[PDB]
RNA sequence: CCCGGCGAGGGGAGUGAAAAAGAACCUGAAACCGUGUACGUACAAGCAGUGGGAGCACGCUUAGGCGUGUGACUGCGUACC
């Protein structure tokens, strides 16, 4: 074992989303918001 | 951690403008035009490998009804007499034999005669 | 166990659980990643829209001039204008559970057996405060890069290692899992070895 | 004097001593193979003509060389939707000498 | 030292490892503007490419065909968000 030999453990370290990098990522755009509502501004959104 | 973009960006706009040679004007001095350039380019070389199959067929077979008429016999009786004679050679080759060897070609409209008799 | 002694032949019982485990690497892993988030110190900032210098007029009109609309020349599209998502002052420290900082060291200790890069003696000391001393001391034993784990604390050891960068000291009580991995050799005299064992458990 | 032959799903009009490329072969760089399968041989005047195949044809050769063809690209747009995407290719052949042609 | 208006600017000589490090001075990208060479172009109709394809120039090292630049003529084809 060494400081450059140790690895974690396999489905540990999910990656995260990152909106609008572009048409390959799946994301891009609208960044999964769909067209033209409330609900897509920013802030948007209603009460519980 | 601040990230420049200078040398990625520079490297990948390089690659988009080599493949743009050639071009005329600004379609090969200009990133926003030549970048569209390339795009259609790719599009209609895929088409055209549909369609350089279909281009070649159909000059192989005009040259087959010019050299069979001249032996007396249409390229529609020609091809029905040699699939009745059992004979497999196909279109690309018999546009071949056509140009090159005409003795031999003479030869197989003798048979396709026979078989349809 | 039983662990040899180099130095005077003899044999010294250990407990089989701190030192007959097997490794955990997963467990290792976190421990060893959360310790150097504790080291780091969180110092910086940027400005963003309200914090740049400036007036709060509207540069141009609404409407009429034939230029796309501006209401703050502190805007974050503009050249000179604030951070849109600047950084404040943070702390990354994490936690660690009692009962998973102790696995992690058995796990360690138990490897460095196993790979013979630990070895235990009776006593380590010099007379005097000097270098060139310690320096000696090593190079018999064929020593180069090593850690010294004592049982307590010595004045005089202390400072004969301080300007050997590749050499360093502790006591029993302060160990931390990273020197124990970066460090090609482990000294324990057996003093340091009995209070590990009682503070392991 | 040729011969024509086929040979992974295409035909070819071969003489004595000319080096072929065709389709991907199971054999090894210095091997010999054999094409059993002839379809018409013309030796100057006389022809020989296969109802399909010529009776006692053969035709050797002996492979030369393996490797992959000149690259390709793919590409597919779809314009005002949003889409696009890329690919490459590359085709293997196999390349033979026809050293005898035999009726 | 020489040309020039006892100019601006430049060519030599010299310094320096280097002056295309000469003060508009480290490196010195792109748009934009020129000089030279090869090929095409003055009976020809349109998103300027793509599939086919002669001729010319040039390098070939098994003299074999190959590589590189140009592109007459011809099928298909109304940019991007
Ligand atoms: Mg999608
Ligand atoms: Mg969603
Ligand atoms: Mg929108
Ligand atoms: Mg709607
Ligand atoms: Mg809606
Ligand atoms: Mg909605
Ligand atoms: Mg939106
Ligand atoms: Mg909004
Ligand atoms: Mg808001
Ligand atoms: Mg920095
Ligand atoms: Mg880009
Ligand atoms: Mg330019
Ligand atoms: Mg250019
Ligand atoms: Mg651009
Ligand atoms: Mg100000
Ligand atoms: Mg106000
Ligand atoms: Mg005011
Ligand atoms: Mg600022
Ligand atoms: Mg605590
Ligand atoms: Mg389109
Ligand atoms: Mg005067
Ligand atoms: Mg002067
Ligand atoms: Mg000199
Ligand atoms: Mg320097
Ligand atoms: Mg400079
Ligand atoms: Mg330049
Ligand atoms: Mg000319
Ligand atoms: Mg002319
Ligand atoms: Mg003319
Ligand atoms: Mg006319
Ligand atoms: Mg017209
Ligand atoms: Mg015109
Ligand atoms: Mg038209
Ligand atoms: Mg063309
Ligand atoms: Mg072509
Ligand atoms: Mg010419
Ligand atoms: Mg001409
Ligand atoms: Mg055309
Ligand atoms: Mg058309
Ligand atoms: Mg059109
Ligand atoms: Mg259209
Ligand atoms: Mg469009």
């Amino acid at each position: 074992m060494r400081l450059n030999t140790l690895s974690p453990a396999e489905g540990s370290k999910k990656a995260g989303k990152r909106l609008g990098r572009g048409i390959g990522s799946g994301l891009g755009k609208t960044g999964g918001r769909g067209h033209k509502g409330q609900k897509s501004r920013s802030g948007g959104g209603v009460r519980r | 951690a601040r990230v420049k973009r200078g040398v990625i960006a520079r490297a990948r706009h390089k690659k988009i403008l080599k493949q743009a040679k050639g071009y005329y004007g600004a379609r090969s001095r200009v990133y926003r035009v030549a970048f569209q350039a390339v795009i259609k380019a790719g599009q209609y070389a895929y088409r055209d490998r549909r369609q350089r199959k279909r281009q070649f067929r159909q000059l192989w077979i005009a040259r087959i009804n010019a050299a069979a008429r001249q032996n007396g016999i249409s390229y529609s009786k020609f091809i029905n007499g040699l699939k009745k004679a059992s004979v497999e050679i196909d279109r690309k080759i018999l546009a071949d034999i056509a140009v090159f060897d005409k003795v031999a070609f003479t030869a197989l409209v003798e048979k396709a005669k026979a078989a349809l008799a | 166990m039983e662990l040899v002694l180099k130095d005077a032949q003899s044999a010294l019982t250990v407990s089989e659980t701190t030192f007959g485990r097997d490794f955990n690497e997963a467990l290792v892993h976190q421990v060893v990643v959360a310790y150097a988030a504790g080291a780091r110190q969180g110092t910086r900032a940027q400005k963003t829209r309200a914090e740049v210098t400036g007036s709060g007029k509207k540069p141009w009109r609404q409407k009429g001039t034939g230029r796309a609309r501006s209401g703050s020349i502190k805007s974050p599209i503009w050249r000179s204008g604030g951070v849109t998502f600047a950084a404040r002052p943070q702390d990354h420290s994490q936690k660690v559970n009692k009962k998973m900082y102790r696995g992690a060291l058995k796990s360690i200790l138990s490897e460095l057996v196993r790979q013979d890069r630990l070895i235990v003696v009776e006593k380590f000391s010099v007379e005097a405060p000097k270098t060139k001393l310690l320096a000696q001391k090593l190079k018999d034993m064929a020593l180069e890069d090593v850690l010294i784990i004592t049982g307590e604390l010595d004045e005089n050891l202390f400072l004969a290692a301080r300007n050997l960068h590749k050499v360093d000291v502790r006591d029993a009580t302060g160990i931390d899992p990273v020197s124990l991995i970066a460090f090609d050799k482990v000294v324990m005299t057996a003093d340091a070895v009995k209070q590990v064992e009682e503070m392991l458990a | 004097m040729y011969a024509v032959f086929q040979s992974g799903g295409k035909q070819h009009r071969v003489s004595e001593g000319q080096t072929v490329r065709l389709e991907k072969l199971d054999i090894a760089t210095g091997e010999t193979v054999e094409f059993a399968e002839v379809l018409m041989i013309a030796n100057g005047e006389e022809v020989k003509i296969g109802v399909p195949f010529v009776d006692g044809g053969v035709i050797k050769a002996e492979v030369v060389a393996h490797g992959r063809g000149e690259k390709v690209k793919i590409v597919k747009f779809r314009r005002r939707k949003h889409y696009r995407k890329q690919q490459g290719h590359r085709q293997w052949f196999t390349d033979v000498k026809i050293t005898g042609i035999s009726a």
